[PDB]
């Protein structure tokens, strides 16, 4: 069910207590979002706890930290508040985030490249949700990531090689290689984006 | 074996078979050292070499072991003896009472793989015929593989004959007509065709079957003189056979056209000289055609009758015959193709130079292309070539060569040049023509981009009358011809490199870098080899390294710029300060032998804080392989296989 | 059978002369008469793949036109148009993209592996079709789905 | 069409009223044949339809029967005359939009209809002009199932040949068009490749029906090849495999490939011939192994690409396994910092520093296939390569073909390609044994990958079997035997069989350089008794065999070309030193010091 458990109850519970310490003190929703926590949670706590808005105030600055898993966090957690409040603010924050996912394409190497596109090309899909005047942007930074995999793939020999299937229909749903999957995961989003704005 | 009884030495192996007493190295180092002296000598060896082979690839596969290299390659060619030793080895080796499931397991499999790797099949059902087979196979699994190599080569029986609802159903004389004309559409055997006709006229009056179908054309030159056969039936008897032997040689039905275009020539010579002439001539634009289609495209020359048949055609100069000029331009490219360079040069008549625009091209193409050796009469005959080209790709002073075709000056239609080159396969012939058509698309402009070519030198630098060219329509006809000629010789490089060219002039630089890399890929095995200087030259290797920068692949600029024989830093450090990079950057590195490259991105890393990346860097420069002061063998090794690596990931990501 | 003439000859159309004349013919009178088009439709989409600028220019546009007046066999385009995008010439890629969100409002239903088409040939080559993909996406959206 | 249920009860009616003469009949008849053919616009489809039901009261049967063959009669003569106008049927112009449900019909195979429905189709694809051949084709094709259903596409495309041409580019073009957008669904796809291949095999199955029908299947399906390699990656296996039959047996273009081509077929090639090995087993890569082998044949650059494509994918992680190859948490937390003593002051604190790294590590667990299996998938992958490496082609029954050592040596080069790219000492002389104490590293690399890739001594035999081929191999043959001198020279087993990996290695390296002619017979046996031997023993044995290397050389030169047999050779007697005797002082003195075991095989390095 997903919504009918006893599961839900408590998760709405710890949500309305969390919101209570957020408002009692903002600076433990920044301390808590900077350790961050399972991004599975992050639909949960965003729609369950009004305090969040506040998050898009340290979002810039949580996106600034060195570590890959901080920036990773704030972009999806960017991402799921972007779905919940369609701000003004929200946008230049996804304006921001999308110059940033833009700008360590290019300082990322392959393994930080993989590490970093999996997780947060889901979220491009939300921005596109919520902000299409970002639809240029995004598609440029979609382009511009899957013709640098495409170069990695063609770097070396592949099991699949994806350069030469070129034609694939929707491929609806192993231990492959992380640049053929990258490119995978570049077509399902954009594929995801396309149905969106389709359906 | 010192005493050369071989035949023993294969009892005792097969004996071992069972008991596997003896050594598998030992039995290696003996087949070994019989496959040697049957290399040296003594060929009645062979038979020993592939008995004992057959003998220890048993023992292996008993003992779970991979097949040889030398059993697959004995049974490259199998035949009847190779194949019962073999299953007669098995046989006495399995001892199947005694054995147990796992080798009995073992030689079904062994078994079960030498099945599917015969081509052949009665190889395949006399292995499942054998005893052994039968007996280690459930009958299940066995008929499963005999359906499975069945299924590889299935021999399929179709029905070639078309549907007729053939029959009196009622008897009407309207009926019968009428079914008959469509077995007359159907048929294509003139004896047939003339018997369907006979009854035709048979049971009507003065119908004119010629009208039967609309798709039977004929050329109006020739309507005319074939309506005017005064016999019904022989008038619609010869545009029958007209029609069905154009049609059979449109979709290169040749042998049927040969057939239907000898009972025509049969039917008029008894009474038409001018339609014997027509016919004639239909044969042997027939003959041509059935050549070029057939022992052409191979090499083999042509028969001397047909040559000297294109000869008289040529020179015969009877005015009332009608006559069709494809037939004349055939003769010129059939001429042209097969080298026949003298005749054109040399023994044309001057009227046929005078009258006929094709023969007078044939005769400056044959002229250019065998001269080109002697560059005196050589620029001679290119200027006059060339003169005549563009006078045919210019205009008479709005107006457009190809919406207004009329408005050329040449000797003919730039459509009809273009026509008649499309039947020239020569590829000297090609070279000239794209060589001329290069340097005239080059002249319309000061433009930098100036496409090359192989014989670019003999043409003349200077036009008359500049402003008639309408050089539109010579961009269009060279990409025809660029495009044409690679359907002839795909693996041309000249020509791969031209249409390389054509597209960068024309600012899309992705073609541009496909073409570029087939051409490499051409001269080199897909760059196994080292691509020639000649065909990647320093020009060709700016125009890639153009394309890549205009395609923000920063780092494959940085990679190229290493190709040229003094390495350009000015251009790879520009570009690999370039941050809006579209390949994998980093992933590049590894292509880098140039410590100065690597160098340069250290710094530029470490000034952007790219740590990582600049660790890569560093990691790069730190191989032993790419020490600059390292003997120049070992660099220039270093720099040939990451060449070799870079170039095939190119054609990976390109083509 | 008025243009029947003229569809003949576009069908044994060799040269870029014959293909060129008649195709700006056609484009005259359906500037004039619109609904002619659907007697060329097939021909028109064999032009597509032409490798020549100014025929297969003209025949996006005339296939665009007929389209446009009938919205209906838009999905009749669908095989020609993806193997444009698919094809090996790039000149044919090319304008295939530049004529892509046109065609994209007008199939809509298989708007979307078109698009996923273009970004593939865009991904894999080396073109850049984002400004297509995204303004047929801007525009298919604010039309279609919200 | 509101006419079509009042006659089944209205026929006896009709029939009643049908006692009129025969020639008040057939005039009726003839107007209505002329009324059906001149007149019916919207619905004639179902008009057709009920007709046929109707034709299969007899009488009213018959009448339809005959009624039917008159209207094809007219329908024949109607669009078959006058040749200049083209002449307007509106039956015709209603029924070319039904020309799928029309040929779905006649597929059904029914004892008479089809003749009629088949028929009709040949009429309208004349009649239409962008005719509707190449649809009807392409329609037939993709859905027919049997040989007799493929009979009418054969049959059709007779019928049309006669007045229409290029019908099958067309038909091609516009199926492909559909295969590669979302129409044409992959069991129809499957379909239209496996009946495109029946008819490509029936042609060079030269019997008279493909001479008299002059066809050209597989010329026409040749120009669609680069529309055909992606198929070979296509999901659905049906459509994969379907794929892999038409090209195996499709003719390539008359003249040649583009690299492009030839590269696009060749990567499809391999993909499919790892994709059906790993998924159906050696059986399922017949198809994938005849492409290939005829890629190879196309032309050197084709050879060289498919045989290095072919081991760089059996060698990539992925393909390994086929070859034998290998390869809540704060909640608990706080359920662990339950505190089992009050503490020192009633305050607790945790026992540990910290931890070492992300705690503990994964026990990363192995994982093996059956043996038998990758016996037989290295079989499959050997014999296509020796078909790829074969010269053409009784000639010598016995006998067997030469393998070319020009695709034995692009195997050599791509094999040290991918296992020591770092080829900086890769000089064919061999360098001082000293020297392998500099190269360690690479050497333990090259070792590490044979241990991981037990494909690779195949692949290195089957180089060996070309003899000037192995020449090229020297690295790798250097670098493992440095590997191994070293295990041996750290060994400290008095017994040399506690390291089967290396003895096995040591035997395999000996046998291999042996059968490349790399080695004398004498100093190509010492593995024989490597299994009886101590370590330092087969150690010493080794370093004799690097110093006959030294001495010698493997060098391609010293290879010469015999035209009798066509295959290079390596005579040792002429190399002045060949029989190694300075190098078989110390295997002679090794059979001395064990003679007590190695007696028996003294046989084995006597000089002869």
């Amino acid at each position: 069910d997903n919504l009918l458990c006893n599961l839900r109850e408590v998760q709405c519970l710890i949500c309305c207590l969390l919101h209570q310490m957020y408002i009692a003190d903002p600076n433990i929703a920044k301390l808590v979002h900077f350790q961050g926590y399972p991004c599975e949670l992050l639909p949960l706590t965003v729609a369950g706890i009004p305090s969040m808005h506040i998050c898009l105030d340290f979002i810039p600055e949580l996106i600034a930290q060195p570590e890959l898993e901080k920036q990773i966090f704030a972009i999806q957690l960017l991402s799921h508040l972007c779905i919940q409040y369609a701000l003004p603010k929200s946008l230049s924050v996804a304006r921001l985030a999308v110059n940033v996912m833009g700008t360590l394409l290019t300082v990322l190497t392959q393994a930080k490249r993989y590490a970093f596109f999996m997780p947060t090309l889901p979220s491009l899909v939300s921005f596109c949700r919520a902000f299409p005047p970002l639809y240029e942007d995004i598609m440029s930074l979609l382009i511009q990531i899957g013709q640098v995999c495409a170069s990695d793939v063609a770097t070396q020999t592949r099991d699949i090689d994806p350069i030469i299937t070129r034609l694939q229909q929707i491929k609806e749903k192993g231990s492959m290689d992380p640049d053929v999957q990258l490119c995978h995961c570049i077509e399902r989003t954009v594929i995801e984006i396309i149905n969106m704005s389709v359906s | 074996l010192r005493s050369g009884n071989y035949q023993e030495v294969i009892q005792i192996f097969i004996e071992d078979n069972l008991t596997l007493s003896l050594p598998v190295q030992f039995r290696q180092s003996v087949l070994r050292e019989l496959f040697k002296k049957a290399q040296q000598g003594n060929e009645a060896l062979d038979e020993i070499c592939f008995k004992v082979c057959a003998c220890n690839t048993v023992r292996d596969i008993l003992e779970g072991r991979t097949i040889s290299v030398q059993f697959n390659q004995l049974f490259l060619r199998p035949n009847k003896e190779k194949i019962d030793f073999l299953l007669e080895v098995c046989s006495r080796s399995v001892n199947l009472e005694k054995a147990s499931e796992s080798l009995k397991g073992n030689m079904a499999a062994f078994l079960k793989n030498v099945c599917l790797g015969l081509e052949d099949l009665q190889y395949v059902f006399m292995i499942s015929s054998h005893e052994l087979f039968i007996t280690l196979l459930k009958d299940e699994e066995r008929k499963l593989l005999v359906d499975q190599m069945r299924k590889r080569s299935p021999r399929v029986n179709l029905c070639i004959k078309p549907v007729t609802s053939f029959y009196d159903i009622p008897a009407s004389a309207s009926v019968n007509i009428g079914q008959l004309e469509h077995q007359l559409i159907l048929s294509v055997d003139p004896w047939r065709i003339r018997q369907i006709l006979i009854e035709l006229h048979g049971m009507t009056s003065e119908r004119q079957f010629w009208t039967v179908s609309n798709k039977w054309e004929v050329p109006s030159v020739y309507s005319g003189v074939i309506l005017g056969i005064k016999d019904n039936l022989t008038r619609d008897l010869v545009y029958i056979l007209m029609a069905k032997g154009l049609h059979c040689s449109t979709v290169k039905d040749f042998s049927h056209a040969k057939q239907l275009f000898a009972a025509c020539l049969e039917l008029v010579t008894e009474f038409s000289p001018k339609l014997r002439q027509v016919m004639l001539n239909e044969m042997l634009l027939l003959d041509i055609h059935t050549h070029e289609a057939g022992t052409g495209q191979a090499g083999e020359r042509p028969p001397s009758d047909l040559i000297s048949r294109v000869r008289g055609y040529l020179e015969m100069r009877l005015p009332d015959i009608p006559l069709r000029q494809v037939i004349a331009e055939e003769c010129v490219a059939f001429m042209l193709n097969w080298r026949e360079n003298e005749y054109l040069t040399l023994q044309v008549p001057a009227f046929l130079l005078q009258s006929n625009p094709y023969v007078k091209l044939g005769q400056l193409l044959a002229a250019t292309c065998k001269e080109l050796p002697g560059p005196k009469e050589s620029r001679r005959t290119a200027k006059d070539l060339w003169e005549v080209v563009v006078q045919i790709c210019s205009v008479s002073s709005r107006v457009s060569l190809i919406k207004q075709r009329e408005s050329t000056l040449g000797i003919m239609y730039r459509s009809e040049l273009l026509s008649f080159i499309k039947k020239l396969r020569e590829p000297l012939v090609l070279t000239i023509i794209l060589s001329l058509f290069v340097k005239l698309h080059n002249v319309r402009e000061d433009i930098v981009n100036d496409i090359t070519a192989e014989h670019i030198s003999i043409w003349p630098s200077s036009i008359p009358n500049l402003q008639s060219v309408d050089f539109e329509a010579v961009a269009i006809t060279v990409k025809e011809l660029v495009r044409y000629t690679l359907s002839i010789n795909p693996n041309n490089h000249s020509w791969l490199i031209i249409q390389a060219d054509i597209y960068f002039a024309t600012n899309q630089y992705s073609a541009a870098l496909h073409y570029y890399l087939q051409a490499g890929a051409v001269c080199s095995d897909f760059f196994n080899k080292a691509v020639p200087p000649d065909v990647y030259t320093d020009q060709v290797i700016k125009r890639m390294i153009k394309c890549c920068s205009l395609l923000n692949c920063h780092t494959q600029v940085a990679i190229l710029c290493q190709f040229l024989r003094e390495i350009d830093y000015k251009t790879a450090f520009k570009s690999l300060q370039e941050q809006n990079s579209h390949d994998a950057m980093d992933s590049y590195y590894d292509y880098i032998w140039d410590v100065t490259i690597l160098e340069y991105l250290t710094y530029l890393h470490h000034k952007r804080g790219e740590t990582d990346k600049r660790q890569i860097a560093i990691k790069a420069i730190g191989q032993t392989e790419l020490n600059a002061s390292n003997p120049e063998e070992v660099l220039q090794l270093a720099a040939q296989r990451r060449k070799k690596k870079f170039l095939q990931a190119m054609a990976k990501l390109y083509f | 059978a008025e243009m029947a003439p003229y569809m003949k000859r576009l069908s044994r159309g060799q040269t870029v002369e014959d293909l060129l004349e008649v195709l700006s013919d056609i484009d005259e009178m359906s500037r004039r008469r619109p609904e002619i088009l659907s007697f060329f439709s097939t021909n028109l989409q064999r032009l597509m793949s032409s490798a020549e600028e100014c025929c297969r220019n003209l025949a996006f546009s005339l296939a665009l036109r007929s389209m446009q007046n009938s919205p209906s066999i838009a999905a009749a385009f669908l095989p020609t148009f993806m193997y444009c995008l698919g094809s090996q010439d790039f000149e044919v890629v090319q304008t295939a993209l530049r004529n892509l969100p046109e065609y994209a409002l007008l199939c809509q239903e298989h708007a979307a592996v078109l698009l996923h088409r273009a970004f593939l040939v865009g991904m894999y080559g080396q073109m850049d079709p984002s400004a297509q993909i995204s303004e047929a996406l801007r525009i298919l959206h604010m039309e279609a789905v919200m | 069409v509101d006419c079509l249920k009042p006659p089944a009860v209205l026929s006896q009616l009709q029939q009643h009223l049908q006692g009129f003469p025969r020639e008040e009949l057939d005039n009726m008849l003839n107007l209505a044949v002329h009324l059906v053919s001149q007149a019916s616009g919207a619905g004639a489809y179902r008009l057709l339809q009920f007709l046929v039901d109707t034709a299969m009261p007899d009488t009213v049967r018959e009448a339809c029967d005959r009624l039917i063959q008159l209207l094809l009669l007219h329908l024949q003569k109607l669009v078959h005359h006058r040749g200049p106008p083209p002449r307007l049927v509106p039956f015709l112009d209603a029924l070319k939009n039904h020309v799928g449900e029309l040929c779905g019909e006649t597929l059904r195979l029914e004892r008479k209809r089809f003749l009629w429905q088949h028929q009709l189709l040949g009429l309208l694809s004349v009649y239409t002009r962008p005719s509707c051949g190449p649809e009807a084709l392409g329609h037939l094709l993709s859905r027919a199932r049997s040989p007799e259903e493929l009979s009418l596409a054969t049959q059709l495309y007779a019928g049309l040949v006669v007045s229409l041409s290029g019908l099958l580019p067309l038909a091609f073009r516009s199926c492909l068009a559909r295969v590669h957008a979302g129409t044409l669904q992959p069991p129809f796809t499957a379909r239209f490749l496996r009946n495109l291949a029946l008819l490509v095999g029936w042609e060079q199955q030269g019997g008279e029906g493909p001479a008299a029908l002059g066809a050209h299947f597989g010329e026409s399906a040749s120009a669609h090849l680069s529309d055909l390699a992606p198929l070979l990656l296509h999901p659905e296996e049906e459509v994969a495999e379907a794929a892999a039959s038409l090209l195996a047996i499709c003719p390539f273009p008359s003249e040649a490939l583009s690299p492009s081509q030839l590269l696009g077929l060749v990567r499809a090639g391999v993909h499919r011939f790892f994709a059906s090995l790993r998924l159906h087993g050696p059986p399922g890569v017949a198809s994938a192994c005849q492409l290939l082998t005829r890629l190879s044949q196309t032309s050197p650059a084709g050879l060289k690409a498919v045989l290095q494509l072919l081991v760089e994918g059996a060698l990539h992680r992925g393909n390994t396994e086929l070859f034998g190859g290998q390869v809540a948490s704060l909640l608990d937390t706080n359920r662990r910092h339950t505190a089992a003593v009050p503490g020192p002051g009633g305050i607790w604190s945790v026992f540990h520093a910290g931890v070492i790294g992300r705690g503990l590590k994964p026990p990363k667990f192995v994982q093996s296939r059956n043996q038998q299996e990758v016996i037989y998938n290295t079989q499959s992958l050997l014999s296509l390569l020796v078909h790829c490496c074969s010269a053409p082609g009784c000639g010598e029954c016995w006998g067997a073909p030469i393998l070319s050592p020009e695709a034995a040596k692009a195997v050599a080069v791509t094999l040290v390609e991918s296992v020591c790219p770092d080829a900086a000492g890769a000089e064919l002389a061999w360098p001082p044994e000293e020297h392998a104490r500099a190269t360690v590293e690479r050497d333990l690399r090259i070792g590490r990958r044979f241990r991981e890739q037990p494909l690779l001594f195949e692949l290195l035999k089957l180089v060996a079997a070309a003899p000037p081929a192995l020449c090229y191999c020297s690295v790798l043959l250097r670098g493992l035997l440095a590997a191994l001198l070293g295990h041996w020279e750290a060994s400290r087993h008095p017994d040399t069989t506690h390291s089967p990996w290396h003895l096995e290695a040591s035997c395999t390296l000996v046998a291999v350089m042996a059968e490349g002619s790399l080695l004398p017979p004498a100093l190509g046996n010492m593995h024989e008794v490597f299994s009886q031997l101590a370590p330092f023993e087969v150690r010493l044995l080794l370093l004799s065999v690097w110093g006959f290397l030294r001495e010698h050389g493997p060098l391609p030169q010293k290879f010469i070309f015999q035209s009798e047999r066509g295959r290079f050779i390596r005579d040792f007697s002429r190399e002045g030193g060949g029989e190694g005797g300075p190098h078989l002082a110390v295997l002679h003195s090794v059979l001395h010091r064990n003679i007590d075991r190695l007696g028996l095989f003294s046989g084995r390095f006597q000089a002869p």
